[PDB]
């Protein structure tokens, strides 16, 4: 049985396996958001989301 | 002899004619201020953009 897939691999950012890392960039829709930090819109040089 | 002038003015205020703005301050920047730029108010910092 092969189970590579599923299994964890550790040359790799964190634990993600294949799966899940490619489930992961399916949502790509939220950014997020959970205050990574924010108040950088200090200066609204951006689009300031 | 005397030099005299006589001013009248009317009212009503709908055909707003002379008026006058003035009272023009200076500027500051990266500290907490009220601004009235132009009639708008509010509360906040200036920075660039
Ligand atoms: C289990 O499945 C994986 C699929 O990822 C196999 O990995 C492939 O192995 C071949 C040759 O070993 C490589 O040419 C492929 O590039 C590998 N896949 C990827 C995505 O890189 C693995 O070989 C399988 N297990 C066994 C015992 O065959």
């Amino acid at each position: 049985f092969n189970f590579s897939q599923i299994l964890p691999d550790p040359s790799k950012p964190s634990k993600r396996s294949f799966i899940e890392d490619l489930l992961f960039n399916k949502v790509t829709l939220a950014d997020a958001g959970f205050i990574k930090q924010y108040g950088d819109c200090l200066g609204d040089i951006a689009a300031r989301d | 002899p005397y030099r005299v002038v006589v001013l009248s003015f009317e009212l009503l205020h709908a055909p707003a004619t002379v008026c006058g703005p003035k009272k023009s301050t200076n500027l500051v920047k990266n500290k907490c201020v009220n601004f009235n730029f132009n009639g708008l108010k509010g509360t906040g910092v200036l920075t660039e953009s």
